[PDB]
Formats: C-alpha cells, structure tokens, sequence
RNA sequence: AACGAGACUCUGGCAUGCUAACUAGUUACGCGACCGGUCGGCGUAACUUCUUAGAGGGACAAGUGGCGUUCAGCCACCCGAGAUUGAGCAAUAACAGGUCUGUGAUGCCCUUAGAUGUCCGGGGCUGCACGCGCGCUACACUGACUGGCUCAGCGUGUGCCUACCCUACGCCGGCAGGCGCGGGUAACCCGUUGAACCCCAUUCGUGAUGGGGAUCGGGGAUUGCAAUUAUU
C-alpha cells in the first residue's frame, strides 16, 4: 500500500514516499513551493503541472534528500516523483494508465525516469584538474 | 489548518519573529552591540542597529530545526567566507559571543534550556510562540 | 553471553571472506543465533610521492595504496564453545580480535 | 565625461519626476538616473514612493532589479 | 499548456526564414517551462540544434571568467529581460527572439589564407547553424560590452539590443558587427 | 574502432570448426555455449569470442568462408 | 525626503576639506585616523540616522559628532579601536586625527633614528621593513 | 594500551620489510629466499625459506 | 663538556626526525607511523603492502 | 658471460617458461656497458607480470 | 613464431534480484511535545528501497537499415544504466640526460686531531640598481557591503625512540584566544562533517568611489628554549 523510489543526480538522493492520500508533497516535511532554489520552482513542479492534480490527489508524498547540491538536489527530487507515481500506478493501478503517465513523462524529458550517469573526473597530477594542464614555458 | 514552523518561508518567518521579541521588551540587550562585527571576518558592522532581535529570532529557528547544538554549533551556522588580502579565501567562524549572550538570552524569556545531552534546545513553551507567530504569518499573506 | 563479537580484518578480501564464511557456517552449525557478517566501509591508504629520487624530470608522481577490510560477526552464545571453532581457522593475513559484551 | 548627478531633489527635477516618469511604460532605477541625471539612490527610493502614491505600478522586484510600469 | 516562465507562450511565435527553421527550436515540443535542462547536448554533432534556444541565450550570457558557472544568475537575467521586452515593445517576448537570431547572423564570411603575417582571404558561404551560433554569440558580447562600466544594468542591455536586433538597427552591437563582417567579405567576394 | 584481434577471430575459428552443431544466431545462447565449450579468462573476452561467432555463424548460411 | 534648502555643501573640519553629498558615515572617512568603521561607531554613539547625507545635518549634530573624536573615551567608545593605545610616552589612549598623524608618525619613525635601530635604519634608507623579500619586487619608482 | 587500525598494519609491513632485509644481509651467502611470519596466539612463528637449510642452522 | 654537546633541544621541528633505514632527514613520510624517506619507502613499498592499483 | 649462462641454462632446465639476465657495469674497461642474456618467454606489460614474472 | 598493441588490473555508471546489518537505516506502532500535520524527540517490531560490501549478472558492434571487391569494417537508429568512463602497467635499442645531497649502495682520489669528523654559540641561506620563469589578488553593477536562507565528497585524528591531536559542551572575553570538562586508537566521538560560490532581502550609484588592497604606525594573543631582518 505504500512505494519507496530514489531519485538520483550527481551525489544527491532522493527518496519519495508513496501511499494512499490527499495530495500533500512535501520536501523533507515542507511545501514544494517553499524550497528555497525558487528559481527553479517550476523545474520542481513539472510532474504535477504537467500530469494534472487529478493523477496526484490520490497519494502522499513526503520526499527526503540529502547530497549533492542545491541544482542535484532539485534534479533529484523531481526525478523521484516521477518514478515514484509511475511506480504507484504499477503495483496499484493497472499498466494502461502507468504508460499513459510515462510517455507525457519522456515526452517532456527522458531524466524524470532515466539516471543521468555523468560524474566527476579524477584530477591527474600535471595540471589543475582531469583535463587541464599547467603552464609550460620554454628556453 | 496545522500550522508548523515549516509551512512558510523562513526569510519573513525571522522578520516576524524579530518583531515579536523586539515588542515583548523583556529581552536582555547587552552593551556591547552599537560596536561590534558578528565575526572576525566581516569587514563591518552590521546595518540594522537592532541587529540583536534578528539574530536571536534565527539562533532560536535554528534550535526549532535541530536542538543539541550549543555555542559551536552556532559559530559554524553564523560562519562565513573570509576575504583576506592577496591570499585565496577561506571559510571563518563566527563569533563565540555574540553567539553566546543570544543564548542565555533565549533562556531570559524562558524559551531555551540546556539539554541532557549537552547543547541548548526548546521548552514546550517556546514551542508553543513559534507556531504561534507561524500561523500569525500564515494567516497575513493568503488574504492580502 | 550476549554479544560475543569477533573482528576480522586483512588487506586481502578473498581469505578474509573465506574465513568469515567458515566461521558462520562452523556456528550455525552447533544451532546458535548468528547475526551476519556485517562490512565496515574499507579505508584506503594513500601515499602519493615523485618517483623520482633527485628531483630532475618531469614530475611524475607515483600512487601506492592499501585497502583495508573489515568484518564483524556476531554470536549470542557461551564463552566456552566459541575459543574452539575460531582457534581452528588458521589463516594468514587475517587478524581476529574476540570481545565479549 | 565624467558624471555630475544630484544627491537629494532638486525644485525644478522634482517637477520632472511627477508627471511623465508616470509616462514611461517601463520606470527602472537605471534609466530614471540616466534621464534626469540623478544618482541611483534617488532613482532607488524617491520611486519607491511612487509605489505608495498610486501613480505607478510594480512589475516585478528583486535584489539587481526594479521594473515599474505605469497604470492603465 | 506550456509557458516559458509560466506566463509566456509559444503558439503565436513565427520564424521568418527558411534558412533557420529546422535549427532554431522551440515552437511545437521545445516548450520548456525554464530554460534550465541540464542535458547532454554536447554528445554528439548537431545534437545542439535540438535544444531550446532560450537555453542557448542562457548559456551564452555567462561567458567571461568571473562567472563562467552561473546558470542560475543568467536564468534571471533573461527572466527580467523578458519583462523589459515586453515592456517596451507590448508583445510576445519569444518573437522578439527569433526576429533577432534571423537577424544578426551574417551570410558571408572570408576564409583566412596567406602566410606568416600576409593576409589575403576569400569569401564563402555560410552555414545556417552557424549563423545561430554567431547570432547568440554577437547579442551576448553586444549586451555584455556595453554594461560594463555603466548604470545600465544587463537586463536592461540585454533588452535594449534584444530589440535593437530584431527591428534591424545600426545602433545595436549585432548588425554593426554582420554589415561589416559582409562589408569585408564583398570586398574579397 | 571494434576490430577483433587474432586471439578473437583465432579462438572463434576454431570453436565453429569444432562445434557447430551447438552455434546458431542468437548471441546470448552463443555466450552460454562459449563458456561451457572453452576455458576462457572472464567476461569482456567471453563475450567478445561469442559476438564474432554471431556474426560468423550468419556467414555460413551464405556460403562457404575462406 | 524633500528638495534641501540649508544645504552645507563643503564641511571644513580639522583642516580637510570634506565631501557634503555624499553618505553621513562614508564622509567622515575623508579625514585621516577615521577609516569606514570608526565613523559608524561615532555616528551610533551620536544617536543620528545613517540614512542621511552630510548637508542636512543641524550645527548642533556637526559638532556633538566632532567632539566625540577630540575625547571619544567618555562615550564608551573602548580602547581597542583607538589609533594608538598604549603609547610610548605618556601611555595615553588617544585616536589621531588628521593634523597630528604625520606629526605623530614622524616622531614615532624618528624616535627609532635617534636610537639607530633595525627599522629606524630600514625606514632611512627607505627599503621594506617588515620582513618582506627585496630581490625580485618593489622594483617601482626604484633607481 | 591498542593502536588504530591504519597503524597497526603499516607497523606489520615495516616489521617484514626490516626482517626481510636483516635476513638477506645476513645469509645472502646462504641461499636466502624470503620468510614467512606467521602469528599464532602462543606465539609468533616466522619461517625462513632457503636452498641448504641444513648449513644454515 | 657534559651540561654542553648534546644539549640543544630537539624536541621538535626538522632536524629532530630521522628517517628509520637512511637515517636521513629529508623527504620524510610520517603518515601512518610511516617515518621513512620518500625514496626508502619507494623501495620497500611492495613488502610493506602498499600495492600501486591506479 | 660464462658465470650468467650457467645460471640461464640451470633456469631454463628447471622449467621456466623464459628468464632474463641483465648484469650492468664496467665489466671490463672504463666505460661501463651492460649485458642482456635472454632465453625463451618473457611478459613485459599488463598485470600478468605481478603473478607470472618474478623479478629480483 | 616471440615481444610490444589488445587482452589484463583498479575505478565510474546499472540491479525494488541474492547474501546481511545496535558501529547504517527506512516504514509502522505506542509515548511525549506544539498547533489530521511537525519533530535529527524516545523506545520497540516488518524489512533492507535509501547506506554499506561480497558473490553473480549486464554490452557483444549483439538488433534493424544503408555503404563496403557484400571480407575486414564504417555510418545512422531502436532497445538499453551504458553503444569511445578515467587511470595503472608498458617493448627492442639508446642518452656522453639527472642523481655520489636518499642510503651502513660504491671504485678511485682528497682530508683525518689550529680535522673537510662532530658539537656548541652567533650570523647567512630572505640580502637589491636590474633582467627571466611558475603563480595568488584584481581592475568592479554579471558587482562590493550588511543581514537572511540552504546543500557536499575524498579524508585525517592520542605516535618504538618522540616532545608533537581530532575535538563536542559550559563559563570569561569585540576578537585572536583562556579556563574546566567530556568523547574518540574511530561507520561508535568531532559529525547529519549545519563549506564556499550559488539563492533571497537592505545599502551603495560609474568616481581611482564604499572596487582594490599593497606599504606602513600603534596595541593585544597564541607556538617555542629563542619571534628583533616583522613566524603566524
Ligand atoms: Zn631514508
């Protein structure tokens, strides 16, 4: 009766918390519009502007994060609503309506179901970073 | 209607809370506030000449988000960048004071006490103004 | 007794796996409430250095490392059966460290 | 050259700026500085009075921007 | 459905040229609620093309040293020139924008061939794609060069030549660089 | 580029002339024959002797191979 | 936040011509020995707003804000932000202003001339004296 | 009175290495291979590896 | 002679260090209880059990 | 030369699938040269030369 | 046929599948607190999604379509976590490359008792008319300041000789610090590592300005046996 899925960027994991309710999202027990990066409000609300509260007033989800950034975090958590609904309408709704919510999903963007891989390079003695080199100079 | 601290945003939250602790007047201002900076690296002194209402409104919001912490923890809160010379940058506490005399100030008004474990954390009674001024900021940006 | 708790540990992972297996299996046998063989994050040693001996060249540097691994398992059992079957398991690199509550 | 702009009101300005700042379109503290020839506080809080007079509506504010446009 | 900063809308946006059209994106599923994606456009070649050219604007507004990772710092730059835009001209903000990358790309450049200091060039065509490339690129260093050391803010300069462009001036960075990038090119030819 | 060395094509030719009985198309039935005929070093190698045997053993429907 | 009348464009105090336009706290810090933080701790002891300029200030505010620089030691003001503290003559703590702070630093430079010392010497012949590399720097106005 | 877990393995390695290179300086000249430390609760048994063990003894 | 030669204290810095097989004082590894040179722990690396994986 | 081919052909009589002997200096002169007796096998390269070569 | 290339080894990415977790937890249940909400607040149980680390999987140019003497292979696309992750190791043959200042590696020579040994004390290795290199901070408005808000990962930590530490918390101090008082040989404590740019508000207003901080005059405090040619 309930769903646990992660959602992941660089380092940040988040881990949305799916059972039968009203339709309160909260970020670690607070309102998704007052998450602080507000710029980026809309980046967090796009699995419900765009799905409709309808596909949402059925469930309850406190989402918890914790990594990462500011950025990774909210690219993290929008990934976790996404597969956390897709992963309610599987165990407890039918599979039409789980592809009828998937492919608005990867039609929008494929990174609110798909982990983005890409991580950090190792820094390489010779220069200041994975790529970079030092001055060199000559004579 | 619930409301908790969590449920508004916090910039104006201090704001608010400031405003109630500068109105109850029972608060123990110390001497030394028209002359000191907060830390050793902020390069003056700070705008607002009741600087003390807003500090002791967020070291008292910080207490609501996690108790257990005590005059190192809120250095390491209040800390920031340090511009310093031609040298790089480096992240500096804050002071070990101003931080202190916030928090046996929270124990004046009887809004504080110091926990079993060791730091400072909120009375039931401090509880209950907080979620008191939460719903009294909750209440005054939906209608107007 | 509860909590008899012995600490395993080797640079390796192959015989300290092996060991920590035949100490498991070698209680289970005798009906013994065995909690499992739970792993500790592995630290690595690094010692980065030139590799050179003078000081001359291009700047190479060298990357040596020791992993170090580490279990525990834990046993609510007697103290006068569990000196036999860890006194048998004689195997080199692994150090075994046996606590008792 | 360099810029010569005026600290607090002047009487002859101060008749600028009631009467076609709210016939701009688009009130902005860099323009209003740039138009009158003022420095930027002036432009930064004689608008801000603006605002409460009325006269003038508020787009949008944020830290490094002001946008005011006028009414109707 | 879908609002670029939920107030702005794309179905009334009409690109002009034929040259532009398959490259400069959105008006049908490139609607984004904000220009920032984080995606791997840089995977391949002309993968580019099919990212949403607001992100391209974004991307480009932050190019010199001192603030080469800020995304967030030119979403709002752009967000407040897009109330500046329609402050000053009464329409949508998105047209204004591809009036201004149809416009500000040059269609001629001159190849550099000679030898160690002779400069003796010749003109070629060209590429659409890297007329939006030269596009962006001009309007941003435009709006980047004349706020430096002003009171002009760069919304306001961004804005300010974001129009400029679209209505063909001689006055904005953008045309007074393609006139002349063609001037030189003729010249040649 | 992914050309396969002579150790690749060396080991594949002679596990086809010894047992094409077994081989068809599908690679992953391939891989599970592959490890179970010959003895190789793990994984990456496994499955790259069963991936030219896949595309070596469409080549035999064709026709002759040299 | 009306147009000014009374408006003392130029302030003529201890001997600098100071700014009049400009902020009530950032003014202060055209005279020698008051930099940007000693000026708002007088200006906080004063009692004045720091929102105004420097031209609307009442003579009563202008000198009261001067007075307190001649002896700022019966305000409260404390001895760690005066100029010179602990002094090497009389052990007065004072802070210097602009008349006296070549007047005293020229005493204080030759006091160590007449001593012939490691930095008194260092001062004369006008090399770096705090410790600094000499080979590759202060090549600048060097001959 | 123990030691940490990092040192306690370094100090290990820098006993072989110290042994190891006593024992080749000593019978270099007797075949020395190497040697094999092996830590039993009784005791600590360290067995020397070489060609003629029986001119060695 | 006896309050005298070695009576200078040593209880720190660089010269109070020697490395443990060189008996030298330069280039010195201290982590870990190391206390080597960084040419004599190159060495005896292999036996110590530092293994160059990356 | 005679002293490095008596161990080489004892080394390779034993089983070995390969060995090599480098013995450096100035063994006669004042130059200093170096010599290279090699016989059969010999990895260079890779991690198979932590476990199959042993060098000393 | 042999070596080098490749294979190989470590690492990154995937697994609601397996193995198990009071030195990692989530969910649920009561209790408590403040208004069904909020708890990093307290104890029990279902269990491993998140955390750890082991085995085993998984990707092969395997699938489709083009081009290839229809060969080796190349290009594009579906399905996919992934359709070149990043390193390590690295031949034959050489060099009048560097290293005798890393070695109790070492040949010859020099010196060996007003010593070229060695200790002690005091200086110097930093010295400045000036050339030549690696760099840090900047020249500002995409900014400086003063408040407010909210996020990491790799690590290290009480030492044979050996003196020498990571530090929570309470008090006194503007502050640098000072007193006690606890924890931690460490996934048990610092530590939920309450990082900085970033984000949100106030002030400043294109000027050598509040940008920039060099160079200097006074104090105060730690480290040390010793701080003057400024240790910080
Ligand atoms: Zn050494």
């Amino acid at each position: 009766q309930s769903v646990q899925v992660f959602g992941r960027k660089k380092t940040a994991t988040a881990v949305a918390h799916c059972k039968r309710g009203n339709g309160l999202i909260k970020v670690n027990g607070r309102p998704l519009e007052m998450i602080e990066p507000r710029t980026l409000q809309y980046k967090l609300l796009e699995p419900v502007l765009l799905l409709g509260k309808e596909r949402f007033a059925g469930v309850d989800i406190r989402v918890r994060v914790k990594g990462g950034g500011h950025v990774a975090q909210i690219y993290a958590i929008r990934q976790s609503i996404s597969k956390a609904l897709v992963a309610y309408y599987q165990k407890y709704v039918d599979e039409a309506s789980k592809k009828e919510i998937k492919d608005i999903l990867i039609q929008y963007d494929r990174t609110l179901l798909v982990a983005d891989p890409r991580r950090c390079e190792s820094k390489k003695f010779g220069g200041p970073g994975a790529r970079a080199r030092y001055q060199k100079s000559y004579r | 209607p619930g409301v908790t601290v969590k449920d508004v945003n916090q910039q104006e939250f201090v704001r608010a809370l400031a405003a109630f602790l500068k109105k109850s007047g029972k608060l123990k201002v110390p001497e030394w506030v028209d002359t000191v900076k907060l830390a050793k690296h902020k390069e003056l002194a700070p705008y607002d000449e009741n600087w003390f209402y807003t500090r002791a409104a967020s070291t008292a919001r910080h207490l609501y988000l996690r108790g257990g912490a005590g005059v190192g923890s809120m250095t390491k809160i209040y800390g920031g960048r340090q511009r310093n010379g031609v040298m790089p940058s480096h992240f500096s506490r804050g002071s070990k004071s101003v931080a202190r005399r916030v928090l046996q100030a929270l124990e004046g008004l009887k809004m504080v006490e110091k926990d079993q474990d060791g730091g400072r954390k909120l009375t039931p009674q401090g509880q209950r103004d907080l979620d008191r001024i939460a719903g009294q900021v909750a209440a005054a940006n939906k209608k107007h | 007794i509860h909590r008899i708790r012995i600490t395993l540990t080797s640079r390796n992972v192959k015989s300290l796996e092996k060991v920590c297996a035949d100490l498991i299996r070698g209680a289970k046998e005798k009906n013994l409430k065995v909690k499992g063989p739970v792993r500790m994050p592995t630290k690595t040693l690094r010692i980065t250095t030139r590799k050179t001996p003078c000081g001359e060249g291009s700047k190479t540097w060298d990357r040596f490392q020791m992993r170090i691994h580490k279990r525990l398992i834990d046993l609510h059992s007697p103290s006068e059966i569990v000196k036999q079957i860890t006194s048998i398991s004689i195997e080199p690199g692994v150090e075994v460290e046996v606590t008792i509550a | 050259d360099k810029l010569n702009n005026l600290v607090l009101f002047d009487k002859a300005t101060y008749d600028k700026l009631c009467k076609e700042v709210p016939n701009y379109k688009l009130i902005t503290p860099a323009v209003v500085s740039e138009r009158l020839k003022i420095r930027g506080s002036l432009a930064r809080a004689a608008l801000q009075e603006l605002l409460s007079k009325g006269l003038i509506k508020l787009v949008s504010k944020h830290r490094a921007q002001v946008i005011y446009t006028r009414n109707t | 459905d879908i609002k670029l900063f939920g107030k702005w809308s794309t179905d009334d946006v009409q690109i002009n040229d034929i040259s532009l059209q398959d490259y400069i994106a959105v008006k049908e599923k490139y609607a984004k609620y904000l220009p920032h994606s984080a995606g791997r456009y840089a995977a391949k070649r002309f993968r580019k093309a099919q990212c949403p050219i607001v992100e391209r604007l974004t991307n480009s507004m932050m190019m010199h040293g001192r603030n080469n990772g800020k995304k967030l710092m030119t979403v709002r730059i752009v967000k407040h020139a897009f109330e500046i835009i329609h402050l000053l001209t009464g329409e949508n903000p998105l047209q204004v924008l591809v009036n201004a990358i149809i416009n500000s790309g040059p269609r001629e450049d001159s190849t550099r061939i000679g030898r160690a200091g002779t400069v003796r060039r010749q003109a070629v065509d060209v590429s659409p794609l890297r007329r939006v490339n030269q596009a962006i690129w001009l309007l941003c260093t435009g709006a980047r060069e004349a706020a430096f050391r002003n009171i002009k803010t760069i919304a306001e300069c961004l804005a300010d030549e974001l129009i400029n462009a679209a209505k063909g001036s001689s006055n904005s960075y953008a045309i007074k660089k393609k006139d002349e990038l063609e001037r030189v090119a003729k010249s040649n030819r | 580029g992914r050309v396969r060395t002579k150790t690749v094509k060396k080991a594949a030719r002679v596990i086809i002339e010894k047992y094409y009985t077994r081989l068809g198309n599908d690679f992953h039935t391939n891989k599970r024959v592959c490890e179970e005929i010959a003895i190789i070093p793990s994984k990456k190698l496994r499955n790259k002797i069963a991936g030219y045997v896949t595309h070596l053993m469409k080549r035999i429907q064709r026709g002759p191979v040299r | 936040l009306v147009i000014p009348e009374k408006f003392q464009h130029i302030l003529r105090v201890l001997n600098t011509n100071i700014d009049g336009r400009r902020k009530i706290a950032f003014a202060i810090t055209a005279i020698k020995g008051v930099g940007r933080r000693y000026a708002h701790v007088v200006l906080r002891k004063a009692d004045i707003d720091l929102t105004k300029r420097a031209g609307e200030l009442t003579e009563d505010e202008v000198e009261r804000v001067i007075t307190i620089m001649q002896n700022p030691r019966q305000y409260k003001i404390p001895d760690w932000f005066l100029n010179r503290q602990k002094d090497v003559k009389d052990g007065k703590y004072s802070q210097v202003l602009a008349n006296g702070l070549d007047n005293k630093l020229r005493e204080d430079l030759e006091r160590l001339k007449k001593i012939r010392a490691h930095r008194g010497l260092r001062h004369f012949w006008g090399l770096r004296v705090r410790g600094q590399h000499t080979k590759t720097t202060g090549r600048r106005g060097r001959t | 009175v123990q030691i940490s877990k990092k040192r306690k393995f370094v100090a290990d390695g820098i006993f072989k290495a110290e042994l190891n290179e006593f024992l080749t300086r000593e019978l270099a000249e007797d075949g020395y291979s190497g040697v094999e430390v092996r830590v039993t609760p009784t005791r600590t048994e360290i067995i020397i590896l070489a060609t003629r063990t029986q001119n060695v003894l | 002679h006896q309050q005298l030669y070695w009576s200078h204290p040593r209880k720190f810095g660089q010269g109070s260090r020697s490395c443990r097989v060189c008996s030298n004082r330069h280039g010195l590894i201290r982590k870990y209880g190391l206390n080597m040179c960084r040419q004599c722990f190159r060495q005896y690396a292999k036996d110590i059990g530092f293994i160059k994986l990356d | 030369r005679r002293a490095c081919y008596g161990v080489l052909r004892f080394i390779m009589e034993s089983g070995a699938k390969g060995c090599e002997v480098v013995v450096s200096g100035k063994l006669r002169g004042q130059r200093a040269k170096s010599m290279k007796f090699v016989d059969g096998l010999m990895i260079h390269s890779g991690d198979p030369v932590n476990y199959y070569v042993d060098t000393a």
